[PDB]
């Protein structure tokens, strides 16, 4: 039936280039006799829809009946007589509309964007045909009060571009009908037709198009590890991060990161990415999907970095975010490192229960309230400690002025951060303080601990 | 009430459809006799008379016809012009006879036009022919002829230009469409009605 | 005798031999398998941070770019006057050698692209890709040829689709506003142009059906101004397309360029005019006190 | 702008990495192709169908010149002078009646189907070149060269007995190869899409093997 | 039915206006411009330019005929745009799922409620 449609269309098509009346032979008419053909399994398909047919009368006004009353009678008196008019044959196009149904029966349509984008195609298609062919009938066989004296030579696609400009509204007038019958089906026309237009090309537009910017999935590179990242991703967290991520007081590593988040970023954060675009990837995602998991390479990444909202309204539903957030990760790869905010202490401790969470391997849950309320402790030992504390994990560049304020001597003091290296066999076996008067500042370095792992500062016994 | 099952739906479609058929007919009877009042009224208004041949004469002056030879390839050709005078019925004074009214609104000018074929001299030969049989009929028979004194006021017609045939069709398959939406109206509720009864009768 | 098949197929040929050499290294690679930091990966690091702005050297080729596709824009702009086929001497015609270079500075900043490209394939469907495909190769034959067609030369206007992205890259573009206001502008002008182009290639060559009899002379401008009136629907019917295929490009622009003429007009008179009416400052008079209120003004 | 502020806006297993999209894209296009190939193919046959049926329905048949003879009568050609410049110039009109192999009967000859429309009245047309004693000179020149071909040599001509009735051509006005080239590429364009296709789908295919084998 | 009144109202008012006008020339011309246009002329060029289409076939060319054209234009188009999709909207608003079930002798059914996804 599909096909077939589609095949009748096409002989009319081909029909509409000839002269509206005419004498031809059926047994030398090829496209008589596949026309004949045609409708003979339209009329078996008829039937087949009238056997089937609950209520009768219901059935004999659907439109799709009325549509085969009004083209397969006339293909029999044609191939009888041996003559064709070129009549009401362009009411073949209205078999377009049952094109979404009998691809629903096909399970081929099963999503509504994608039936409502068919629907609203063949409803818009089978209408602009359908009203072409009329309008060629009314122009092309002139006013019976004028003796068909009128009429306008015109060709059927001429009429289909007429049609389409008329719809628009744009309205060229270079062709128009001239015919009275002809005008009064424009001006009918011109309620409907624009409506529809004005209706249907915006939301076709629109169900077309829906692609996924962000999708498929990172690469790994041979000999260069990356970092995924995920939980609370937006343009003030995400610059944040970058500025001491790749500050330039590191030495060059080159470390790729991955961004995995469920929301598509903005404008600013396209922009973001795009001055980090050798550093930084990013994939539209959800952490809690394995699919997404193995997309973003997470079984091979050097860590996994999370991220929380610390100015969310409800902290414990933060919490359980991040929660769950861990177990999928650890549920999809149990030795992955895991590094992740966390806003309250006994949250915390419910985490640190989870099986795969294995500190020593370097899960870290980086606690904000018990950090900051350490260091306002260790400020209660000495005032200004968490000022010291805090400035030297924020990687900063040395900063000058030429005004003599405090501030010059604050940025000078402010441009150290806290590092750890291995140290030379030449300071092997001397004691801490004379490693330490050593280093100072002929080396220009300080040292506040060595790997009785982490002691700090470590006696002259040492 | 609604003892009535499904057929209901397909009854109420059936009597939009017969509404629908009674509407339609008697809006395109009204578009059908606005559009034929002009022309029907404008043929009413010409009345026939007797006529006979007063002249048949060649102005000297030629004019344009149009040639055809297939999809669009028209060029012109000259003919000659008649004038023939005629005899009237209802101002019993001079008019110029014009064959039809498409003749009379081609060229009003002039009294024939031949079909035009090619050369300028078929049609010359075609008006002459033409010409010579119209000249000869003088008295030989007062043939009928059409006139009307208020617009085509000493300008006469051998022939009707309004089909009656056409005009009876514009007016009766309207007319057929409304008897059979009436018809469909009435078979659904006597169809509707009978079943409430062969219902209560169970 | 007429050469504007030569400058097509240079086109078809090099976009359709590439995805083909693509594809079957792809297919060839897997079939080894069948009879069975590197340097490379420092290149691709090397050529992408060329392609962004992170260099001074990068800032200099975006620029360049910059400058060079309104160039080779202009240069389109100056040909479109002249008839449709023509022989002109390339040692002895400056905007032939001025397009030639910068025809050259396209192949160097495309075979940047390509070795900066992660996906080869994706990068050979990248749009940008395809526009250069379909202008550097016909550019290329016309310069050895001594010969010129005004044939796909229209696609140089989908050059400014990428302006906001290498402005982004130059840290211009940074707020939501003006980034959409940058791609509303580009995408509006370089589709308008190139349909321009587009319908003007139609209507200035014929319907083969009718031997391309039924030309209509229309110049660039007069294209340009018919798709204006066509896009906004006024539709005055001064100028409108007269072939067959003329109509056909006509009815598939109406339903596209209607609906983008409709929807980002007024986007960018909305994005336009944001000014905040209440700036400035006060200005204190001598002689005279003044009192500052603030709190619930209504 | 279509609707007024938009009708008053109240009223209107995964295995493989990253080259999935390109190879999906490459589908894409593709398919495309498949499609643009087709539709471009039925577009051109519905334009060509009816030049081509006219160009059918002609016959070749063998020809030879009854007569040629001045009709007395004068048309306008137009002559043509840069940027848009033109005028007209007069030419006398030849006609030129010939034998015919489907009616054997009178013809009127028309060197081709454009010297027939653009003036079915006369039987040749001179390229104006500006003055009328050149058109005058060109049509002498052509009628003597017609004059004595008596039987000479049974040119070919072409007739068409259903819309030519008494109207006869020296040549065909349908280009073959202008019809070959216009069906030819839209083929080419449908295969480039089919092997784009199966190229994408054995590459995609043998990409799981060469996984599945390590 | 208020829009549909309405909007005809005002179409045939405004057709027979222009028609008036157009027949009967501009004093000024000493009625010597008048343009013999019928009344359903008149109503299919009210048409075109309610809706924006402008064919240009038909048009007014007296002066009042074009200073009724440009009020017209203001009004008209407003009218046009909001009434046609309100009345479209009106009607059509057809109930797709009603009827009822017509049971088969020798087969048994089985009604289901509730939460239905
Ligand atoms: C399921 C697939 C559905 C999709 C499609 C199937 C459609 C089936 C019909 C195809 C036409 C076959 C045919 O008889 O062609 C005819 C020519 O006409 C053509 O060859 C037309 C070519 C143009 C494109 C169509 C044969 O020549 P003829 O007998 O002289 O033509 C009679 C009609 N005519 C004079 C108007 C041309
Ligand atoms: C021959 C036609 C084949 C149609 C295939 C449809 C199809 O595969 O659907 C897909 C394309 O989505 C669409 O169907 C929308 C794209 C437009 C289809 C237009 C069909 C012709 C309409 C008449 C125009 C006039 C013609 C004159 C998506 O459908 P879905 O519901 O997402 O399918 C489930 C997804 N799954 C299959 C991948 C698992
Ligand atoms: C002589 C001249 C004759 C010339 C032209 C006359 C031909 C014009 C065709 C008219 C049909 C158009 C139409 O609305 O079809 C409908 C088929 O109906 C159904 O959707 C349900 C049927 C199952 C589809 O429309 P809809 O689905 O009602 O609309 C979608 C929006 N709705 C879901 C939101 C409400
Ligand atoms: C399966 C896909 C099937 C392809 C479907 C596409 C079919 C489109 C095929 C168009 C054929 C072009 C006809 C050209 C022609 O004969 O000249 C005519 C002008 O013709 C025009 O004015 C062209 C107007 C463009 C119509 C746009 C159709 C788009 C419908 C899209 C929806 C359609 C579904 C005039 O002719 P002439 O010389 O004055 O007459 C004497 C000779
Ligand atoms: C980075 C900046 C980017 C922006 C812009 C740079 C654009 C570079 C090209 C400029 C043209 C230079 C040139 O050769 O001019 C030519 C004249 O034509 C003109 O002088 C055109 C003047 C009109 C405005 C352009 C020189 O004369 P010609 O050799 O005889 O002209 C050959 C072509 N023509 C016959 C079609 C005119
Ligand atoms: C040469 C072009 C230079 C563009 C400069 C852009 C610029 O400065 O941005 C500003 C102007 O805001 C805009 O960018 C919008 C105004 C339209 C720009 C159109 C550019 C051409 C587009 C192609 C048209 C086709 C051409 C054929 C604002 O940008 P921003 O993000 O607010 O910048 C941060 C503010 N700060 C810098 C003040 C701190
Ligand atoms: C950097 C800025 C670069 C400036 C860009 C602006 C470029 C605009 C330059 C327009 C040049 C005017 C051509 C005039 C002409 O040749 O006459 C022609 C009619 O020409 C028209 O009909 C003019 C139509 C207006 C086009 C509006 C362009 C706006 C695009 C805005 C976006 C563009 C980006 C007809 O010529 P003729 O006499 O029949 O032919 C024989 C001689
Ligand atoms: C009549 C005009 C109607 C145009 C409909 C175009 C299809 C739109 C579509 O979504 O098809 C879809 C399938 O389709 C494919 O895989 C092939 C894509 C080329 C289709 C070309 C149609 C012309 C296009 O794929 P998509 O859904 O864009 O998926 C990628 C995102
Ligand atoms: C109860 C229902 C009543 C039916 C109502 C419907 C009445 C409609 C009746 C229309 C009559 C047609 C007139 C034809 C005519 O005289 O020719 C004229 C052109 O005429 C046109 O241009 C026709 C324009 C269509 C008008 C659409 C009306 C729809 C109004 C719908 C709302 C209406 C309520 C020109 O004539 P002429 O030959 O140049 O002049 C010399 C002779
Ligand atoms: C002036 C043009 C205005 C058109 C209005 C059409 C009526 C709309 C309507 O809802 O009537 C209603 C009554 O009506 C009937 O029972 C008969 C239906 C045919 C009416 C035909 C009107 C032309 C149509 O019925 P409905 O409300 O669609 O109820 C079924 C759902
Ligand atoms: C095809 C045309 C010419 C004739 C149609 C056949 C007529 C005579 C007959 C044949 C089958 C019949 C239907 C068979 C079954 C039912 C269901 C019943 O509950 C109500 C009557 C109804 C709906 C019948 C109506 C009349 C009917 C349609
Ligand atoms: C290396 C690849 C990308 C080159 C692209 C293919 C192009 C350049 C090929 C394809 C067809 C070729 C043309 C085929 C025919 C001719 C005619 C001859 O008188 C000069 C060579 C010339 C003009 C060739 C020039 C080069 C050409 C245009
Ligand atoms: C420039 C055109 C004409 C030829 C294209 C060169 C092709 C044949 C060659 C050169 C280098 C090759 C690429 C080198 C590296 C990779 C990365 C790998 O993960 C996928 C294959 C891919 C992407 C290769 C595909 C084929 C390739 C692109
Ligand atoms: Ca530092
Ligand atoms: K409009
Ligand atoms: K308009
Ligand atoms: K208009
Ligand atoms: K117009
Ligand atoms: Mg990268």
């Amino acid at each position: 039936v599909f096909a077939l449609s589609i095949g009748a269309l096409v002989i009319y098509f081909i029909d509409s280039s000839n002269p509206i009346e005419s004498c031809q032979n059926f047994y030398k008419d090829f496209t008589l006799q596949i026309d004949m053909a045609f409708n003979v399994f339209f009329l078996l398909y008829f039937g087949l829809r009238f056997i089937a047919a609950n209520d009768k009368l219901w059935f004999w006004l659907e439109v799709n009946s009325v549509v085969d009353f009004f083209t397969v009678p006339p293909v029999f008196v044609s191939v009888y007589l041996n003559r064709s008019w070129l009549g009401l044959r362009f009411l073949r196009a209205l078999r377009l509309i049952q094109f979404s149904e009998i691809l629903q029966f096909l399970n081929i349509l099963k999503t509504s964007n994608s039936i409502k984008l068919v629907n609203l195609l063949s409803i818009f298609i089978s209408t602009w045909l359908t009203a072409a062919g009329f309008i060629h009938l009314v122009e092309n066989s002139g006013d019976p009060w004028e003796n068909f004296q009128n009429n306008q030579a015109l060709t059927y696609w001429e009429c289909v571009y007429l049609l389409m400009v008329t719809m628009s509204t744009v309205g060229y007038g270079d062709v128009y009908a001239k015919t009275t019958l002809g005008r009064l089906f424009m001006v009918f026309f011109i309620l409907g037709g624009l409506a529809m237009f004005a209706s249907y090309v915006p939301e076709i537009i629109e169900l077309i198009g829906n692609r996924k910017k962000y999708g498929g999935s990172y690469s790994a590179v041979s000999g260069r590890k990356h970092i995924v990242v995920c939980g609370h991703i937006t343009l003030e967290s995400v610059s944040n991060f970058l500025k001491d991520f790749l500050h330039k007081d590191r030495d060059d590593v080159n470390v790729e990161i991955v961004f995995l988040h469920n929301i598509s970023p903005n404008l600013e954060l396209e922009a973001l990415f795009k001055r980090h675009f050798t550093q930084v990837e990013f994939y539209q995602g959800s952490v809690l999907n394995p699919h997404d998991l193995a997309r973003v390479k997470i079984e091979s990444a050097d860590a996994c970095l999370i991220l929380a909202n610390k100015y969310c309204a409800d902290p414990d539903a933060e919490d359980a975010s991040n929660i769950m957030r861990v177990i999928s990760i650890k549920n999809y790869h149990p030795k992955i490192r895991i590094i992740t905010q966390m806003l309250q202490y006994h949250n915390k401790a419910h985490l640190l229960n989870i099986p795969s969470w294995n500190w020593k391997e370097g899960d870290d849950a980086i606690c904000l309230a018990e950090l900051k309320l350490g260091f306002i402790a260790q400020s209660c030992l000495a005032q200004g400690l968490s000022t010291m504390l805090a400035n030297l994990f924020s990687m900063r560049s040395f900063i000058k002025i030429e005004e003599d304020t405090w501030q010059k001597y604050y940025l000078e003091g402010v441009s150290n951060e806290m590092y750890t290296e291995y140290l030379s066999s030449a300071f092997v076996g001397l004691s801490f303080p004379t490693v330490c008067e050593l280093c100072f500042v002929k080396l220009k370095l300080l040292m506040i601990a060595i790997e009785s792992r982490i002691l700090i500062n470590p006696g002259n016994h040492l | 009430r609604k003892t009535v099952t499904a057929l209901k739906a397909g009854e109420d479609k059936s009597i939009r459809l017969g509404l629908f058929l009674i509407i339609s007919g008697v809006v395109s009877l009204f578009i059908f006799g606005f559009c034929w009042l002009s022309p029907a009224l404008q043929d009413l208004q010409a009345t026939e008379a007797n006529c006979t041949v007063l002249s048949v004469q060649q102005i000297g002056e030629v004019f344009e016809c149009t040639f055809t030879c297939g999809a669009d390839c028209r060029g012109t050709s000259q003919y000659p012009c008649v004038q023939v005078y005629v005899n009237n019925s209802e101002s019993n004074s001079r008019a110029l006879l014009h064959s039809d009214e498409h003749q009379l609104l081609t060229n009003p000018k002039c009294s024939y036009i031949p079909p035009c074929k090619r050369e300028n001299q078929k049609n010359l030969e075609s008006v002459m022919n033409w010409q010579q049989y119209w000249k000869d009929e003088i008295g030989s028979q007062p043939f009928t002829c059409y006139f009307n004194q208020h617009q085509r006021p000493d300008d006469v017609l051998l022939h009707r230009t309004h089909d009656e045939i056409v005009l009876l069709h514009c007016f009766l398959w309207p007319l057929v469409t409304f008897v059979v939406g009436v018809l469909i109206v009435v078979l659904t509720i006597c169809a509707k009605s009978l079943a409430v009864k062969a219902e209560a009768m169970k | 005798q007429r050469m504007w098949w030569a400058f097509l197929a240079s086109s078809m040929v090099t976009f359709f031999g590439g995805l083909f050499i693509i594809l079957l290294w792809r297919t060839l690679k897997y079939l080894w398998t069948v009879c069975c930091v590197g340097w490379m990966t420092s290149v691709k690091d090397w050529a992408g941070v060329m392609i962004s702005a992170q260099t001074l050297t990068g800032r200099v080729l975006v620029v360049l770019v910059f400058a060079l596709s309104i160039g080779a824009l202009v240069i389109y702009f100056i040909d479109s006057s002249n008839p449709i086929e023509s022989c002109q001497n390339f040692y002895k015609d400056f905007t032939l050698q001025i397009d030639m270079a910068f025809n050259v500075f396209f192949l160097l900043y495309f075979g940047l692209r390509f070795i900066a490209a992660n996906d080869k394939l994706w990068f050979w469907l990248e749009v940008n890709s395809v526009v250069d495909f379909f202008t550097v190769p016909p550019v290329f034959v016309s310069v050895y040829l001594n010969r010129s067609w005004l044939g796909l030369r229209f696609l140089r206007a989908l050059r400014l689709i990428q302006f906001s992205e290498i402005l982004q890259f130059l840290n211009i573009l940074k707020t939501s506003n003006s980034i959409k206001l940058v791609n509303l502008l580009s995408i509006f002008i370089s589709t308008w142009l190139t349909a321009a182009g587009f319908i003007h290639l139609v209507e200035n060559s014929g319907d083969p059906w009718e031997n391309f009899q039924n030309n209509q002379a229309l110049t660039y401008w007069e294209c340009v101004y018919l798709l204006m009136v066509t896009m906004s629907t006024v539709g005055y019917g001064d100028v409108y397309a007269k072939t067959t295929l003329g109509r056909l490009f006509m009815v598939f622009f109406i339903l596209g360029g209607l609906a983008m003429f409709a929807s980002y007009v007024p986007e960018i008179i909305e994005l336009i005019g944001n000014r905040k009416k209440y700036g400035g400052s006060y200005s204190a008079v001598s002689g005279r006190k003044h009192i500052v209120v603030c709190g619930h003004i209504t």
